[PDB]
This record gives C-alpha cells, structure tokens and sequence, in this order.
C-alpha cells in the first residue's frame, strides 16, 4: 500500500517521546537542579 | 484514525497489479479471437461464393 | 458458482469489517493507555500528600494538580470518539459481522 | 455531575489501586479481542483462497 | 486456466504475513519495549 | 524492582534486528516471486494462434 | 472517509493550539519568577530595616 | 518568544522527507500507468 | 531445537530456484509442440 506509511508515523511518535525524555534528563543534568520550572513539582517550589 | 482511513480507502497494489495483468491478457485474447471469428464466417461466405 | 461467489464476496466484506473492529479497539486502547499514565501521576501526588510536614497551603497546591488530572481524565472520557461513537462515555456492546 | 467533596478522603491509595485494576482489566479484554480479530482475518484469507 | 491466477493469490498471503512480522519487529525496535500493547502480553502489562 | 520490570518489559535489540532483517528479506523475495508468477499465464497467449 | 478526514485535520490543528497555550503559560511563568526574585530582595530589605 | 516562533514557523524536520518519498513513488507509478495507457490503443490498432 | 526445525521444515532456496527454471523451459517447449500439432492437421486440410 502506497498512500501512507503507518510505520513511519509510529516511529516518528516514538522518536518524539524519546527526545522529550532526553531533554528532560539533559536540562536537569546540566543545571544540577531537579526543579527548573513550575511543571516539575508544584509543592517543591513553594517549600 | 489515519490507520483506519488507510484500511478503508487505499488501493492494494499487490491485488491491483495482478488484476491489471489479467485484464490485459483478456483484452488481447479477446481482440485476437474476435478477428479469428469474423474471418472464419468470411471464409464460409467465400465457400458460398 | 453463484453460491461460491456469494460466499466469497461476503467473506471479503467480513475481512474489511474485521479490520474496522481492529481499528476501534486500537483507538480505545490508546485513550486508555494515556488515562493510565494520568492515574500513575495521581498516585504519585497522593503519596506525596501523606507527608505530615506539609503545610495546608502545600496540600492545597497538591490538590490543584490532582483536580487538574481528574478533570483531564473526565474530559478524555467524554470527548474520545470513533466514527461518532463515544467509546468511553456509556456502557455498550458492539457486534462485528464476520460470517 | 461530580459533587463537591465534603472532607479529606480516607485510604486513597487503595481506591487508586482499584482504579488501576479496573483499567488494566479492560485493556486486557481489548487485547484479547484484537488477537481474535487477527486470527479470524487470517482464517478468512485462507478460506477465500480455497 | 486463462482466467484467474490462484497461484498469485496464494503468493500474496506470504507477503502479507511477512509485512505483519516486519511491522511487529520494527515497532518493538523503535519502542525499546517488548510489550507495546495489551495485544502482546496482558500479564506483563499488569505487572 | 527496576531490574525486574526491565526483564518483563524491555526488548532485545540484537534479536529484534535479526528479526527485521529476516522480515525485509522475506518481503523482497516475495515481491520477486510475485513478479515471476504474474508472467506465468502469458505462455498461454503464444497459443492465441 | 470524509468524516475521518474532518476529524484528523481538526485534531491536527488542535495540537498546534495546545502548543500555543503552553507557550503563553511559559511566558507568564518566567515573568512571575522575576517578580518573585524582586519580592525576596524586598523582604530581605524589610528585615534589615 | 523564540520557542513560540519556532513552534509556529518551522517545518517538521522529519515528516517532510516521508511526504517526499510518497510523492516520488506516486510519480514513478503514474508514469508507468501512463505507459500502460498506450498499450490498449496499440492493442486495438493491431486488431485493425 | 531451532536448528532441527529448520533442517526439517525450511525449503532450500537454490534447489527450488533451479527447479523453477527447468519447469519454465518445459512450459514453453510444450506450447511450441502443441502449436505444431495443431498445424499438422492444418496441413492435412491443405492437402484436402
């Protein structure tokens, strides 16, 4: 079947997920801080 | 949803190529046999003469 | 020949209907997986709540994300739909002809 | 519609675990049905050929 | 034996089966997880 | 527990790569044999006349 | 297929809508952080006074 | 603002080449089909 | 056990390839000879 490469689509989505995780890891690693935005931990920033 | 639409609408080239081949063979044989059949009754007409 | 052709055509359409059933199952499954991830996050936050050192403001902050997650769960349940069927909204049974 | 909570919930993690149980059970059901679908499709293909 | 080619129809089945195998393998490969769905292993999913 | 989950869940890249290779090959060979099979009937056409 | 196409295009566009929402949230968060730093300096000064 | 502009402006780095593959294959196929379109005229011509 | 299963089940590639070649030659040879056979009584009618 020509008109659509489902496998390509699935691989693209998995790649996006992996890259998301990689960025999450790298920022923490470089900064040395577990908290870099309000998203990481609501109560952590307040405390 | 993309996968669903694909399952619904796309044409399967595996099947369609075979269909085209069969149709081509059928058409050629049909022309040949039509010519032969027209010709023979024509020679029957020559028989009549 | 007529009987065999009828069977052949019916069975081809049955295969197509089976593909449709596969698709509906897959869509429901994806929605469910995402909901499960949200549930994991909710459990994590709940475990955090137990800490007796937290102040009431901290507890409210945690409740905020808890409420947001629950709202998203309900929204997904309400909105997810395939071909006009809200597959997670109301209990139902669907039948796919294959014979 | 969802009512407003009255007091702090009791034994939350257990209710959450029950929710997980329900969701995973449903997912298992879907997987089983999909496997059945695939088997039926293959059988139908063979029958069509024959 | 002019019309229809049962031999080709039979052949296509092997192609489809191989295509399904390739899909499963490539999906597992991209994900990095053996159990990509309940379709694979329900007990593994739950555990 | 992380190790246990890894065992139950994580795949094996070596095995999966070998599998993909085998699959690609079966698919290519299938395409080729299909190409050969499509031709088969046309030997008939020589007997068109 | 028409219904599927409607849904697929709509959801695609909604993805970008959500992205823009996340962007605006981030901007507000940054401004808030800087406000917070200034307030902490103010509190230090108040204690000093 | 750079992040937002990138999200609105940029083309997906991957999807593009996949679409391109689709396009090239369709071109090749359609060229072959147009070639086939000739044969039927030639078949009727031989009939003549 | 996998090796044993392969030795029992799997088809050998090269042997079947050569078999197919041989059968393909036979097919065209048969076509030719049958055409010849039909022409033979066609010559008979020519005598007629």
């Amino acid at each position: 079947v020509i008109n659509t490469n489902s496998l390509s689509l699935l691989t693209q989505n998995n790649l996006n997920k992996s890259q998301s995780a990689l960025g999450t890891a790298i920022e923490r690693l470089s900064s040395g801080l577990r908290i870099n935005s309000a998203k990481d931990d609501a109560a952590g920033q307040a405390i | 949803l993309t996968s669903a639409r694909s399952r619904i609408e796309d044409s399967d080239y595996a099947t369609e190529v075979s269909n085209m081949s069969r149709a081509q063979i059928l058409q050629q044989a049909g022309t040949s046999v039509l010519a032969q059949a027209n010709q023979v009754p024509q020679n029957v007409l020559s028989l009549l003469r | 020949a007529n009987r065999f052709t009828a069977n052949i055509k019916g069975l081809t359409q049955a295969s197509r209907n089976a593909n449709d059933g596969i698709s509906i199952a897959q869509t429901t499954e994806g929605a469910l997986n995402e909901i499960n991830n949200n549930l994991q996050r909710v459990r994590e936050l709940a475990v955090q709540s137990a800490n007796s050192t937290n102040s009431q403001s901290d507890l409210d902050s945690i409740q905020a994300e808890i409420t947001q997650r629950l709202n998203e769960i309900d929204r997904v349940s309400g909105q997810t739909q395939f071909n006009g069927v809200k597959v997670l909204a109301q209990d139902n049974t669907l039948t796919i002809q294959v014979g | 519609l969802a009512e407003a909570a009255a007091t702090t919930t009791e034994n939350p993690l257990q209710k959450i675990d029950a929710a997980l149980a329900q969701v995973d059970t449903l997912r298992s059901d879907l997987g089983a049905v999909q496997n059945r679908f695939n088997s039926a499709i293959t059988n139908l293909g063979n029958t069509v050929n024959n």
